[PDB]
């Protein structure tokens, strides 16, 4: 079949990212995978006159799967997959009471890739101890991970899916990278059989779907702030309470504490149980209600980038906020793992959970501010990564002054 | 030359070949050039032609008995395409597997033995000048990889790699390593079989046009390679020479801090903390520097370590990989990687030199990270860890630390110094403890300031400060309250800065004030620090900010 021409953003040259060093086990797995892919035509070996590179990883099931980090190449072909062949995002998918995520990435592998473009998909299987130069391939078919693959394949997808869409004019189906997001309102039992219907339809047409993510987007909002609820109160408690309330002022600018501040006019001791005035309790109730409401002026901007910030809370508990401008939260949430756990395993899942929500709600991913040492994350993130996409990220070095502020 | 396939080469987008002009020089040179270009045209490396080719590149001449031809390609290199980078880092001796026998083969004429893509030869054109520019020049061009062209190393390496393929196939027991113009061949074949295999390899390479040395010229162990000594059963660094001088220059401390880091891969315990401190704000390469007294002690202790040689062993994938860590003091750490308890695979050091305030446990973690990265690079796996810290110490710090941190299998080693949490703040305020409302402040212009406190028991102090900053006074306030209080004290401050430093639980710092605060924090039996917004009339605090 004929290949779609792909051009890079004018004045942009191909990716030149370095390949991280890998466990021997992981290297062997990659060599195995790639020796089979070379055999089926999907990739070929390349010479020194190809200077580009894109990192590759191994993740997992009891089977090793290969994962290409196309983040750099995606930015440099954005005109292609976002304006020329951009796939539109349906704002009705966040409302369904059930969304299932089907991996349809194996479709890309039949379609050839534009000849002039293949050079830009080079990658290297690294060797141990720099003993050998590394094994160097490029793709001859559309790759998973690349954002142009589904843009190019969309038309074929629209045809295969049309029959199913007629019989179920209510089911929402959206494509991001190598996954389909399917949201209905059916009862769970019905929704799961609808999902098997679509799985079988896609299979009677050639698209293989791995199977033997059920997300309920009905509870996805900006969680409300929680002022402590106590029978009795002390100098410290009032002090913590005045402090958090003062911080909240930068986000909900209608809170009042003057009455609560006087409650401790003198220089009382920290453990002094102090009762609350009538002019005092006035605010604790006045401010617990201006705070159960939402903010005003908080609108998503699609020309901007999404920012996600995560904070470690203790005892397998993590909290996050998603914004584009400071103190204007589009979304906030709380991930809680459930002994075989570990700090890095939790941060990793949390990132995956936040990214998936972000795709359902806006159709693009956020850039993470990660509370972890850079080198540690670059070492162990692949160990619990189950997704096929990879968000952008950077590492925070300065801690949060008060962790319980967003608790 | 060789019947190797050429790698196709292109010029950078929207560019054309080099048309630089050839300046004249010695007729003595002009002759000795033509004596090279007929012996090279004969051998097929440079065909002669010049009618229509409009490009050119300069050529000079120099001498070592015989003269040598030279071509400044820098202008053509600026227009040739980007190639796959040739190997950046080089293998580490501690990652090699001992082989029964190892041969080193260096191919001569490497680049000239490899053909150059035809459609790209025209851009290598040069010209031997006439006498007094009264005659036309001798027009030439290359058919092989020119010396010092952007493309020559990477293409050579990939051609060698392809030429080796038919032989690595019939010999899947020999280990060949490539490095620039050399080959390093190893095997556990009995020495009579090996020597035969070596001669087969040479004959193979020779059919492809690559000359090589005979045993009558083949090097023998030990091997002097990239500043190492490679022995049959051990490796070490080539001998290190630390100069003695009485005037030390900035350039010369760099050169010395170099050799010291180099030796640290095998000589355990090298320190470079105080000697590097010297070159902090250094620009002038010649500016002379006084050896600080502490630096001189270090240099002497380094000389002592280098007195006697030490060696490292090679790797045996059959045995486990162990790493041990010790603290050296002053934010300095040292580690050794080994499989057996009397010989190390290698050694090294980690120094924070990043973040004024830090603590022992955070540092240990960063160190383990460093070792984990290096282990993967060298051996392809991570090592079991022997660490001077107790599970309870670590579990306490990582459960409460704001970042995520991961540490692999690790066992405790009870070898002092131990790593400990030296104090901890209370999670809730103390009862029966005086409450100090500290504050502090300075003036930017005057640089004169003050810090004080006011307690619930009615006690009050204010101390005057010269040469200070709002940050320094804010910490000064806390130090006052720790000085003037019992073994249990509640402090209340309006400064996130000071709250930030203390909550980080440092055990050492690059500021003397924080060190005296740490001393008090260890002395006390219960300290609860606590924070309120400033200028909010919270009470207690509204009364202390006024005093200051
Ligand atoms: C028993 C061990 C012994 O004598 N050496 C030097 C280490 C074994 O290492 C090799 C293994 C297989 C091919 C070659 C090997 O040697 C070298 C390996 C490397 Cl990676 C670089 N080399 C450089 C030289 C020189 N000169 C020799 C070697």
């Amino acid at each position: 079949i004929e290949t779609v021409p792909v051009k890079l953003k004018p004045g942009m040259d191909g990716p030149k990212v370095k390949q991280w060093p890998l466990t021997e086990e992981k290297i062997k797995a990659l060599v195995e995978i790639c020796t089979e892919m070379e055999k089926e035509g999907k990739i070929s070996k390349i010479g020194p006159e190809n200077p580009y590179n894109t990192p590759v990883f191994a993740i997992k099931s009891t089977k090793w799967r290969k994962l290409v980090d196309f983040r750099e190449l995606n930015k440099r072909t954005q005109d292609f997959w976002e304006v020329q062949l951009g796939i539109p995002h349906p704002a009705g998918l966040k409302k369904k009471k059930s969304v299932t995520v089907l991996d349809v990435g194996d479709a890309y592998f039949s379609v050839p890739l534009d000849e002039d473009f293949r050079k830009y998909t080079a990658f290297t299987i690294p060797s141990i101890n720099n003993e050998t130069p590394g094994i160097r391939y490029q793709y001859n078919v559309l790759p998973q991970g690349w954002k142009g693959s589904p843009a190019i394949f969309q038309s074929s997808m629209t045809k295969i899916l049309e029959p199913f869409k007629k019989q179920n004019p209510d089911i929402v189906i959206y494509q991001y990278m190598d996954d389909l997001y399917v949201g209905s309102d059916l009862e769970i039992g019905q929704h799961r059989t609808k999902i098997e219907e679509l799985r079988q339809h896609l299979l009677r047409w050639g698209l293989t779907t791995p199977d033997k993510y059920e997300l309920h987007p009905d509870k996805w909002t900006v969680q409300p702030i929680v002022l402590p609820e106590k029978d009795s109160w002390t100098v410290n408690d009032i002090q913590k309470l005045v402090g958090k309330l003062n911080w909240a002022s930068q986000i909900y600018p209608g809170i009042k504490v003057r009455q609560l501040s006087k409650l401790l006019r003198g220089t009382k001791a920290l453990t002094e149980v102090i009762p609350l005035t009538e002019e005092a309790e006035l605010e604790l109730a006045e401010n617990r209600e201006i705070l159960k409401e939402p903010v005003h002026g908080v609108y998503y901007d699609p020309s901007k980038d999404l920012i996600a910030e995560i904070q470690k809370q203790g005892q397998g508990q993590w909290t996050y906020q998603i914004y584009q401008e400071p103190f204007k939260n589009l979304k906030t949430g709380k991930y809680a793992r459930m002994a075989h756990t570990n700090d890095v395993k939790q941060l990793t899942e949390a990132v995956q959970k936040i990214t998936t929500e972000s795709i359902v709600i806006w159709g693009k991913t956020p850039k993470f501010k990660l509370p972890i040492q850079k080198e540690t994350w670059e070492t162990w993130w692949t160990e619990y990564w189950q997704a096929t996409w990879i968000p952008e990220w950077e590492f925070v070095n300065t801690p949060p002054l008060v962790k319980l502020w967003y608790q | 030359i060789s019947p190797i396939e050429t790698v196709p080469v292109k010029l950078k987008p929207g560019m054309d070949g080099p048309k630089v002009k050839q300046w004249p020089l010695t007729e003595e040179k002009i002759k000795a050039l033509v004596e090279i270009c007929t012996e090279m045209e004969k051998e097929g490396k440079i065909s002669k032609i010049g009618p229509e080719n409009p490009y050119n590149t300069p050529v000079f001449a120099i001498k070592k008995t015989k003269w040598r031809k030279l071509v400044d390609f820098r202008e053509l290199n600026k227009r040739t395409q980007d190639f796959w980078e040739v190997q950046l880092g080089i293998p580490h001796p501690a990652g090699l597997k001992k082989k029964k026998s190892v041969t080193v083969l260096d191919v001569g004429d490497a680049y000239f033995s490899v053909p150059l893509d035809e459609d790209f030869r025209k851009y290598t054109a040069f010209t031997i000048p006439s006498i007094n520019n009264e005659t036309p020049g001798i027009r030439y061009q290359y058919n092989v990889l020119p010396q010092g062209w952007k493309g020559s190393p990477a293409i050579f390496q990939s051609s060698m790699t392809k030429i080796l393929e038919p032989f690595a196939a019939q010999n899947p027991d020999i280990v060949i390593y490539q490095y620039m113009d050399d080959l390093y061949v190893g095997s556990d074949l009995e020495i009579g079989q090996h020597r035969t295999k070596i001669e087969e390899l040479r004959q193979h390479l020779l059919r492809w046009g690559l000359t090589t040395p005979d045993k009558k010229h083949q090097k023998e162990p030990p091997f002097l390679w990239m500043g190492y000594e490679l022995h049959p059963d051990k490796w070490t660094v080539q001998p290190i020479v630390l100069p003695e001088k009485d005037s030390w220059t900035v350039n010369d401390i760099q050169k010395l801090v170099g050799k010291l880091n180099w030796a640290s891969q095998i000589y355990p315990g090298i320190k470079v903390r105080q000697l590097s401190k010297l070159l902090r704000g250094t620009k002038a390469l010649t500016e002379v520097i006084p050896l600080t007294e502490e630096a001189e002690l270090e240099l002497a202790e380094n000389r002592e370590i280098l007195k006697e040689p030490v060696h490292g062993v090679y790797y045996d994938p059959s045995k486990d990989l162990i790493a041990e860590i010790q603290k050296q003091g002053q934010g300095q750490w040292t580690y050794q990687i080994y499989q057996e308890p009397f010989k190390n695979l290698k050694t090294g050091k980690y120094a924070r030199m990043r973040g004024a305030h830090t603590n022992d446990v955070k540092q240990l973690t960063e160190a383990v990270q460093k070792i984990t990265t290096e282990s993967i690079v060298i051996w392809g796996k991570t090592p079991k860890f022997k660490l001077p810290i107790q599970k309870e110490t670590w579990e306490t710090w990582w459960t409460e630390y704001w970042q995520a941190t991961w540490i692999p299998e690790w066992e405790f080693v009870n070898t002092p110094p131990l790593v400990k949490l030296w104090y901890q703040l209370e999670k809730e305020p103390i009862v029966g403890a005086e409450t100090f409302y500290v504050d502090g402040a300075a003036n930017r212009e005057t640089k004169l300031g003050k810090a004080g406190y006011v307690t619930n028991k009615g006690r009050q102090k204010v101390v005057p400060l010269t040469n200070t900053t709002n940050q320094k006074t804010e910490l000064q306030a806390i130090y006052l309250a720790l000085q003037d209080s019992g073994l249990e004290v509640n402090i209340v401050t309006d400064s996130q800065y000071a709250l930030g430093i203390i909550q980080a639980q440092p055990d050492k710092s690059e500021s003397e004030l924080v060190n005296q605060i740490i001393e008090q924090l260890i002395k006390k039996e219960k300290v609860y620090l606590a924070w309120v917004p400033a200028h909010k009339g919270i009470g207690g605090n509204e009364q202390v900010d006024k005093l200051v």
